[PDB]
C-alpha cells in the first residue's frame, strides 16, 4: 500500500521575541495514511494544552495537520515537535530553531 | 451547501 | 479574481475497533469554514469561520443531515472496495473524496470536480466535461459502469454548475472581508554561515493570503532549482501563510544569488538581493 512520510515543520506564528506571547506551530504535511501521533515538547516534556486543525488533504491526496499552542518564548526554554507515523522507524523529533 | 456508492 | 469551494471527506476503517472514522471539511479558497467528525460528541456540522456562524438553523440541520449521509455512503464504500480488491477483513483502508466548483472573476461557473481515492491512489474522477469518468484501474471500471447505468454524472453536473456556485457566491459576499482579500507577502532573506567556507541563504515570505506563491533562487540569473530546498507552504494559524526557500552557497558568492517572489498581492514580482 501507498505510504508517504510526513514533512514536519516547527515554527512560531510571529517572529519570536523573548517575553512576548506568540503561538508555536507544528505543521505536518504530505503524509499517508492519516493515522499520526504529533506532540509539542517543552524541554523534552509533552505540552498538554495543544490544539489541532481538522484533517484535510492536498490535490495529491496526502494529508496535512497543524498542531498549535500559545507560548511565550524565553532564552532557556527549548521547543520541539515529536511525530510518529508508519513511515518512521522511530518517532522523529524536530527542534524549534528561531534563527532560520 | 453539500450535495452515491462505489 | 477566481474563487473555489471544496469539500474534502476522509473515511478510515478500523476493523474490530468500531465503525470507520469519518472527517469532513469544507473550504472557500484557502479558508476553512465547516467540519464534521464522526468521533466527536456533538454529531453536528460545526462552523470554523466567523462568517458562516450567521447561517440559520436550517443550514446547520440540513448540512448535518447531508454530511451524516456522506458518512454512511463511505461506510458502504469501504466494504465494497475491500470486495473489489479481495482484501482481508483486518487491515485499515482509507477512502477519500473531494468535490466542488471554481468560478471566474464574474463569479459564473468555470470548472467542476468530483474525485475519489482509495488507499491514497486515484480511484475514479469526473472529467472536465462533467459527463464522463476517468477510472484508474479495473476495480474502478466496475464503479464507472454502475455510475453510468445510474446516470450519476448528470446529477453531479447539476449540483456543480448550480447549487455549488450559488453557495460559493453567497459565502464570498457574507465573508467578503476574509475571502475577498489579498495579503501580500512580507519578504526578507537571512544569512548564516554553516562553516568558514559556506553559508545558507534563506528567502522568506510571511503573512500572505491566498496560499499560492512561488519562491525561486537564481545565480547570475540562472535558476537554481535542483539546489534549492523549498518547504511546503504552511499556515501561520491566523489566516495567513508562510514559506521559505534555501540554498547553501560558497561564502563570498552571496551577491551572485537573488531570491524571486511571485504572489497575486504584489503589484510586481519582487527580486531580493544581497547588495
Amino acid at each position: 500500500m501507498i505510504q508517504r512520510t510526513p514533512k514536519i515543520q516547527v515554527y512560531s506564528r510571529h517572529p519570536a521575541e523573548n517575553g512576548k506571547s506568540n503561538f508555536l506551530n507544528c505543521y505536518v504535511s504530505g503524509f499517508h495514511p492519516s493515522d499520526i501521533e504529533v506532540d509539542l515538547l517543552k524541554n523534552g516534556e509533552r505540552i498538554e494544552k495543544v490544539e489541532h486543525s481538522d484533517l484535510s488533504f492536498s490535490k495529491d491526496w496526502s494529508f496535512y495537520l497543524l498542531y498549535y499552542t500559545e507560548f511565550t518564548p524565553t532564552e532557556k526554554d527549548e521547543y520541539a515537535c515529536r511525530v510518529n507515523h508508519v513511515t518512521l522507524s522511530q518517532p522523529k523529533i524536530v527542534k524549534w530553531d528561531r534563527d532560520m | 451547501x453539500l450535495a452515491l456508492t462505489v | 479574481g477566481s474563487h473555489s469551494m471544496r469539500y474534502f471527506f476522509t473515511s478510515v476503517s478500523r476493523p474490530g475497533r468500531g465503525e470507520p472514522r469519518f472527517i469532513a471539511v469544507g473550504y472557500v479558497d484557502d479558508t476553512q469554514f465547516v467540519r464534521f467528525d464522526s468521533d466527536a460528541a456533538s454529531q453536528r456540522m460545526e462552523p470554523r469561520a466567523p462568517w458562516i456562524e450567521q447561517e440559520g438553523p436550517e443550514y446547520w440541520d440540513g448540512e448535518t443531515r447531508k454530511v451524516k449521509a456522506h458518512s454512511q455512503t463511505h461506510r458502504v464504500d469501504l466494504g465494497t472496495l475491500r470486495g473489489y480488491y479481495n482484501q482481508s477483513e483486518a487491515g485499515s483502508h482509507t477512502v477519500q473524496r473531494m468535490y466542488g466548483c471554481d468560478v471566474g472573476s464574474d463569479w459564473r461557473f468555470l470548472r467542476g470536480y468530483h474525485q475519489y481515492a482509495y488507499d491514497g491512489k486515484d480511484y475514479i474522477a469526473l472529467k472536465e466535461d462533467l459527463r464522463s469518468w476517468t477510472a484508474a484501474d479495473m476495480a474502478a471500471q466496475t464503479t464507472k459502469h454502475k455510475w453510468e447505468a445510474a446516470h450519476v454524472a448528470e446529477q453531479l453536473r447539476a449540483y456543480l454548475e448550480g447549487t455549488c456556485v450559488e453557495w460559493l457566491r453567497r459565502y464570498l459576499e457574507n465573508g467578503k472581508e476574509t475571502l475577498q482579500r489579498t495579503d501580500a507577502p512580507k519578504t526578507h532573506m537571512t544569512h548564516h554561515a554553516v562553516s568558514d567556507h559556506e553559508a545558507t541563504l534563506r528567502c522568506w515570505a510571511l503573512s500572505f493570503y491566498p496560499a499560492e506563491i512561488t519562491l525561486t533562487w537564481q545565480r547570475d540569473g540562472e535558476d537554481q532549482t535542483q539546489d534549492t530546498e523549498l518547504v511546503e507552504t504552511r499556515p501561520a494559524g491566523d489566516g495567513t501563510f508562510q514559506k521559505w526557500a534555501a540554498v547553501v552557497v560558497p561564502s563570498g558568492q552571496e551577491q551572485r544569488y537573488t531570491c524571486h517572489v511571485q504572489h497575486e498581492g504584489l503589484p510586481k514580482p519582487l527580486t531580493l538581493r544581497w547588495e
